[PDB]
């Protein structure tokens, strides 16, 4: 099953848990989302290059340019959060209580 | 599961055309010109049945036609064929537009004598 | 903003959901989900409070991780039998991740933590468009990929979504959280049938979309967000009372009214299998999620709360609002009992 | 005048001249005088591998010219 | 022999940058009325050598890992960025090298931002943030113009480029594109008129001027030069070196003359003057080979 | 749903990115081209469940062409037997550098 | 007019408009199509003889098939 | 310095992912993700890989970490460690060493899969006459075949630009 | 000509490999000697472990990974 | 791996240059003693133009194919959309100072 895929998916799972649990900021969470993006990119790229899957080789470049503009949107949102406060903590977001 | 069919070295022994890169590349136009009329039989064999371990006969045939081709070019003109491929040899990836004088000399050689 | 810019952005929301609808490929489906996200962000934060800022933050994080988990499931699908066709998958694990990603995408009860929080601090147009199109988009994908799903996932998410959407709201007075909990409950009902006959699921989707449009249009009849504002809508106009009454009771699911039709036909094509414990559990919780509807009704439609003057001042002025299409959707969404054999319109 | 700036120019140009000369002489010096076979395509690498195979020296540049005809 | 190739590349980078500093100081001196320097030794060579020595024996003081990690990246770019530069036989025959140029320029932007973060919360770091912003506003222009000037060359391989430059120079089919690209080289070298902006200052200074010599060598290869005659490559080496030297003297010579911009005038000028003109010249270079029936031999 | 403007206008805007074995631009194949051609020609007018029931052999063949799983299993087994018999010392191997 | 206002913009739109329109006038796009179609990469396959075609020349020297001669004649 | 050079670079790749998913300060996380992107570029160029891996390296390292460190430096401070961060690094290092243990000392590793952990030269081509690449004509599609896809891609990016300016105070 | 050489060479590698496998697994249970694991008995292209097994480093590095980082 | 050897030698020699810059002087003598919005617009502006550069730049590898009309069409469409984004922020007074 091409054992590089094993620890790539393992590091994917660890990147996903890094996206999930985080205690202080949000930029670190978005950065772990970018690392997860890199994991998906690398896995798809190694597969399409292995299979001689020459016709639809659009997948890794289009995947990364789209999730790139996703990350740009996340940066603009975190700038708006940090601009309506002094910081970008996970705390001071508890308003609009449930 | 199913056993395989590998024909052994009984049929897998023909003397190779053991010349190098640049000589075989510079001799290519005449190699495809006079001979390589029956290698399209081999290629048609290969594309109509994509199972090598079938077309061994015409692989042997194109090997011996290449060997006879080089014998025929060795006994006759030229010895400056050797000059021509060592002219084209050391030019990195071989631009055919580098060596032109000895291309003309080999042209006049092959056209007059053969 | 500009009106031309809003024309373009709503056009792109339309285009993104259509690309989700239309392609036989996976990449275009993921691009449709992403474009849906990118274009539905600026409809929120249409005003300029930090409430909508934190709501957009929560929505972006959950929406993004759902899209990334979906792309993970697709690349696992091509680790197994390799093609980009939208059909049956070839992994229990990839289908597991795919149903979990779509469950975060639309909102099930393990994943419902962002939905009331994002639907509270936003204007009403943003909430309406996110509810309608974000529940319209993944159900197309689920309709297409249905024959490869283990039933434990859809069943557990459906049961848990109906019961948590029931149990939430009984403490809640904000109307947006009430409607979002109702959205969770109806998405559980829309999910629990899909492995049996998906025609009922898409029919319940149509009915719920028309009901939600009528609901938020009658909440856009004037600027109201709490119940006491609805008591003022009682004392300022009588027709809004009876229309909110009938739309609330159609969300309740009572037989001489149109909102019963998605419930009962689902019960039918459920119970043509040997599923009995599941309909009686789902229908007891469908009895449960009628109580907050009924206390809203009891508050501001049939009792008469005391009101405040300057409603005297408001009496001089006409209701010069715009309605997108209110009465058509209302009486089509309430009196639609005897057209139950318009089930078969969906093929 | 600027007769004196010319030695600095010349010495720094010698310092720019040296790495290309060293590189070119090392390629022509450690490949039997033949230029190092630049290869970008899998066709040419397959050709180079069968070239270094049929030479027997386990060096691709020996080039074994026109002797195994018999 | 391959490590000997590496040593013959990266031992003359020290001598090259140091003698570049004496050359630019003498050249600025004769641009003015100055013989600077000539007193300290024979025509001022031991003065840059011993001055580099004195700069290494300064004994400075002081986050420490970041302060380690920034100039090491800068100088390893300055070393590892003369690899595919095809002084006739390049070090590594990369299939694509120009995109490697772009990637390692972005690594230089990393270096500047890490130094600005290591500068420990200063109005200088705000200025360095602005310098990072202006430096990052240029790799758009450089990549798009580089894309167009390789579009008339087919492949990224750069040996095809040294094939293309035999008949006429490539400066004639694209001169204004070349002009904008040379202004972008002035831009990427972070020197005059594009300014402003602790230790180890010798290593950081070394990184900047090796980046200058890289940009001038790449300029000289990209637009002009001579013919690669085999079995005597030193002729091409000499003619290439002379042209690159004249271009680098012209580069410092244009630095010798004009005041430096305003930051907002720099942004205004960059976007609203280069960027539509890049797009227009590039779409014309796209539609050019289809209207001359001359697409290059992409092998 | 599954809308078919895709078929109503009849444009192959999506039917090239879809599988392997379509028309690659320079006409080069993939690794398991004939396996896809046989499995698709097994499963054309087939109702997607008897596709599981009656195209089993060539689908497993395509899967083991794509991943090459049991071949690597057998290769690992042969290498471990090689390790235990070179630990044994019988025939210090003339596989390498001989026939 | 605007020739003094933003002149680089005017030159940009001018060269852009000619870059858009200018492919409508060409005697050379057919030459581009013939060049970029008639360059062989893969192997020119053989085929079975007995279709009885008055085409498909059996000898590569034989000019009975469609070929190129405007190449060497520029 | 052995056969498993792709596997070793994969191990350093997992090390970098654990290095920023152990939740450090975000500029240290950006450092670790630069390390991760460089070694992932190494992995894909080991598969060759000549075009696409070093291609999007420009977009990933050449376009993302710069903007992340830019925003991280300008927005908040964390200006001058905690046991939870280093404990996450301990757990990641231990699970990595456990995977190394079960790969190298056993036959196969199965979480829910079948991984044959050995020399991953398999799978690879038997030196066919490619003569361009796979990636060359691969990405040299999108123009003779990609009608719809690049149109909706560029359209999505234009909408991305107008979304960004609206959020950051359009107009 | 090169194609015929490649075919002779890969058949030679397969023949050598199956002879050495017949030796190297001579006393193991199971293990049919010529297992095409694929049910369809056709020509399948080997995967460089079927060709370049049992070589220990040198030629498998020059063959599998030779072009990929030559120069 | 040749380029890996080059990277290794350059990295190690540069680290030795840094340690010559730091741990050389043995004479241990005497040890003694807010952000803006318009910074952020430039980065995202660069980012989105860089993404559209990534879309554009495989153009010259594509130049050898038959469908020349569609190539020229979508290429002009891509550069036109890029210039439309630039003109949009240009006319909506975005990047101004």
């Amino acid at each position: 099953m091409s054992l590089v895929y094993m620890n790539i998916m393992m590091a994917f799972t660890v990147s996903l848990t890094g996206l999930l649990m985080y205690r202080s900021h949000l930029m670190s969470s978005l950065l772990c989302l970018e690392g997860m993006m890199l994991s998906l990119f690398i896995l798809a790229t190694l597969m399409i290059l292995n299979s001689h899957f020459t016709l639809a080789s659009m997948m890794p470049i289009i995947l990364l340019v789209f999730a790139a503009c996703e990350a740009a949107l996340g940066l603009s949102l975190l700038v708006m959060v940090s601009n309506t406060y002094g910081t970008d903590y996970v705390q001071n977001l508890n308003l609009l209580q449930c | 599961p199913g056993i395989v069919e590998l024909p052994s070295l009984e049929d897998l022994k023909v003397q190779e055309v053991k010349v190098s890169s640049s000589v075989l590349k510079a001799a290519a136009h005449h190699y495809g010109a006079q001979c390589d009329k029956p290698n399209k039989e081999f290629m048609l064999c290969r594309w109509e049945e994509k199972d090598p371990r079938r077309c061994l006969e015409e692989g042997k045939l194109v090997n011996q036609c290449a060997l006879e081709f080089f014998r025929q070019i060795k006994r006759h003109c030229a010895e400056p064929f050797t000059e021509y491929w060592t002219c084209i040899d050391y030019s990195g990836l071989q631009l055919f537009r580098r060596c032109r004088k000895e291309q003309a000399q080999f042209d006049k050689c092959v056209l007059d004598k053969l | 903003m500009n009106p031309i810019i809003l024309i373009i952005i709503l056009m792109t929301v339309m285009l993104g959901t259509i690309i989700v609808m239309i392609s036989t490929h996976w990449l275009l489906i993921w691009i449709g989900f992403e474009m849906n996200m990118l274009a539905i962000i600026p409809i929120m934060m249409k005003k300029h409070n930090p409430r909508a800022t934190e709501a957009s933050t929560k929505y972006f994080l959950t929406q993004s991780t759902a899209s990334m988990l979906l792309m993970m499931a697709i690349i696992i699908n091509l680790m197994f039998s390799g093609q980009w066709t939208v059909m049956k998958l070839f992994n229990p694990m990839a289908s597991m991740l795919m149903t979990m990603a779509l469950a975060m995408k639309l909102g099930m009860a393990p994943f419902h933590f962002w939905v009331p929080e994002v639907t509270q601090g936003i204007p009403l147009s943003s909430g309406l468009i996110l509810l309608t199109w974000q529940k319209l988009a993944p159900m197309s994908v689920l309709y297409q990929i249905l024959p490869s799903i283990n039933l434990d996932l859809i069943l557990t998410l459906s049961i848990l979504s109906i019961t948590i959407g029931g149990w939430g709201g009984l403490n809640q007075t904000q109307l947006r959280k009430i409607m979002a909990y109702s959205s969770i409950a109806h998405m559980g009902w829309m999910t629990a049938v899909l492995l049996y006959n998906p025609t009922m699921t898409l029919l319940n989707l149509i009915i719920y979309i028309i009901m939600t449009s009528t609901m938020f249009t009658l909440f856009m009849a004037n600027s109201t967000t709490t119940t006491l504002s609805l008591s003022h809508t009682w004392n300022k106009a009588p027709i809004m009372t009876i229309l909110v009454l009938i739309t609330l009771l159609s969300m309740g699911g009572l037989p001489p009214l149109s909102g019963f039709m998605p419930k009962w036909m689902i019960i039918q094509e459920m119970t043509k299998n040997d599923s009995i414990i599941l309909p009686t559990l789902m229908a007891i919780t469908a009895l449960l999620n009628l109580y907050f509807y009924m206390r809203l009704t009891y508050s501001t439609a049939l009792t008469m709360f005391p009101s405040t003057n300057n409603m005297k001042m408001k009496w001089q002025f006409p209701t010069t609002k715009r309605m997108t299409l209110l009465p058509t959707m209302t009486v089509l969404s309430t009196m639609l009992l005897p057209l139950t054999p318009i089930l078969s319109i969906l093929e | 005048m600027w007769f004196e700036v010319l030695p600095g120019i010349a010495v720094m140009g010698v310092c720019l001249f040296i790495p290309g000369m060293a590189t070119a002489r090392i390629h022509r010096f450690s490949n039997g005088g033949r230029e190092k076979r630049v290869a970008h395509y899998s066709y040419q690498w397959y050709l180079m591998e069968r070239d270094r195979r049929v030479s027997g020296v386990n060096r691709y540049y020996v080039s074994k010219g026109l002797e195994n005809i018999d | 022999m391959f490590m000997i190739n590496v040593l013959t590349l990266i031992i003359p980078i020290l001598l090259a940058v140091a003698f570049l500093t004496l050359v630019e100081r003498k050249v600025l001196g004769y641009m003015q009325f100055r013989k600077g320097p000539n007193v300290v030794g024979p025509y001022g060579l031991l003065q840059p050598i011993a001055d580099a020595i004195k700069l290494f024996i300064k004994e400075p003081l002081r986050s420490i890992s970041m302060f380690i990690l920034a100039p090491i990246l800068a100088l390893t770019l300055a070393l590892t960025m003369w690899i595919p530069l095809p002084m006739p036989y390049p070090l590594i025959n990369m299939n694509l090298g120009v995109l490697f140029m772009l990637a390692m320029s972005s690594l230089a932007v990393y270096s500047i931002l890490w130094s600005g973060w290591a500068s420990n919360s200063k109005y200088a770091l705000i200025g360095a943030l602005r310098a990072v912003a202006q430096t990052i506003s240029y790799e758009v222009t450089l990549a798009i113009i580089l894309l167009s000037v390789l579009l008339m060359n087919g492949s990224f391989t750069l040996s095809t480029l040294i094939i293309t430059q035999e008949q006429v120079w490539l400066i004639f089919p694209a001169w204004p594109l070349a002009m904008m690209w040379f202004i972008s080289t002035l831009a990427e070298t972070n020197r005059a008129p594009f300014d402003l902006t602790a230790g180890p200052f010798a290593l950081f200074f070394m990184a900047e001027y090796a980046n200058i010599i890289m940009m001038n060598i790449f300029t000289t290869t990209l637009f002009l030069g001579a013919f690669h005659n085999p079995y005597m490559p030193e002729l091409y080496t000499i003619n290439f070196t002379i042209k690159s030297l004249l271009l680098s003297i012209t580069f410092l010579w244009i630095r010798a003359s004009y005041p430096r911009f305003r930051y907002d005038q720099l942004m205004h000028l960059l976007w609203k003057n280069f960027l539509p003109l890049t797009l227009a010249l590039c779409m014309w270079h796209v539609s050019l080979p289809i209207l001359l029936s001359s697409i290059p031999p992409q092998t | 749903p599954f809308f078919d403007v895709q078929k109503k206008l009849g444009v192959d805007l999506d039917h090239w990115m879809t599988i392997q074995s379509a028309e690659q631009p320079h006409r080069i194949p993939a690794r398991c081209h004939a396996f896809e051609k046989e499995w698709i020609e097994c499963a054309h007018g087939i109702g997607s469940i008897r596709a599981e029931k009656e195209c089993k052999i060539e689908f497993e063949d395509f899967r083991e062409c794509l991943l090459r799983q049991k071949t690597m299993k057998r290769l690992n087994a042969i290498k471990r037997q090689r390790d235990k018999l070179i630990k044994e010392g019988k025939y210090t191997p003339p596989p390498h550098h001989s026939g | 007019n605007v020739w003094a206002k933003e002149p680089v913009l005017v030159a940009s739109f001018a060269i852009a408009g000619l870059a858009v329109i200018l492919p409508t006038l060409s005697p050379y796009t057919k030459y581009s199509l013939m060049i970029n179609r008639a360059t062989p990469y893969n192997y020119p396959v053989p085929l079975r003889d007995d279709g009885n075609m008055p085409d498909v020349p059996s000898h590569p020297q034989d000019p009975q098939g469609p070929s190129l001669e405007w190449l060497k004649r520029l | 310095m052995m056969t498993y050079i792709v596997f070793i670079l994969s191990i350093i790749f997992v090390m970098g992912f654990v290095g920023f998913s152990s939740k450090p300060s975000p500029i240290y996380g950006g450092l670790g993700l630069i390390v991760s992107g460089g070694v992932g570029c190494g992995i894909v160029l080991n598969f060759g890989g000549s075009f696409l891996g070093l291609m999007v390296f420009l977009i990933y390292l050449g376009g993302m970490m710069v903007v992340f460190g830019y925003t991280t430096a300008m927005a908040t401070e964390q200006y001058p460690s905690n046991k939870v961060v280093l404990g996450t690094f301990i757990t990641g290092l231990l699970m990595e060493f456990l995977m190394v243990y079960y790969v190298l000392k056993d036959k196969e590793v199965e979480i829910v899969f079948k991984f044959n952990g050995m020399g991953d030269w398999v799978i690879y081509d038997t030196g066919d006459s490619g003569f361009f690449s796979e990636e060359a004509m691969g990405i040299a599609a999108l123009y003779s075949y990609g009608t719809w896809l690049v149109i909706v891609t560029g359209w999505s990016l234009l909408i991305g630009v107008v979304v960004i300016m609206e959020i950051t105070r359009g107009n | 000509l090169l194609q015929a050489e490649k075919d002779r060479r890969v058949l030679q590698m397969l023949r050598e490999n199956l002879e050495e496998e017949a030796t190297i697994m001579k006393d193991v249970p199971g293990w049919k000697v010529g297992e095409s694991v694929f049910h369809t008995t056709r020509w399948v292209t080997p995967m460089m472990g079927e060709l370049y097994g049992l070589r220990t480093g040198e030629e498998i590095l020059s063959s599998t990974y030779g072009f990929i980082w030559y120069t | 791996m040749n380029l890996m050897i080059t990277l290794l030698t350059n990295f190690t020699l540069a680290t030795l240059l840094v340690t010559i810059a730091f741990w050389l002087p043995q004479l241990n003598v005497y040890s003694e003693k807010p952000f803006s919005m318009k910074f952020f617009l430039v980065a995202i502006t660069f980012l989105l133009f860089d993404l559209e550069i990534a879309l554009l730049l495989p153009l010259p590898w594509a130049s050898q194919t038959t469908n020349l009309n569609t190539m020229l069409t979508m290429a002009l469409l891509l550069i036109f959309l890029l210039a439309v984004s630039l003109a949009y922020e240009w006319t909506q007074k975005g990047l101004e100072w």
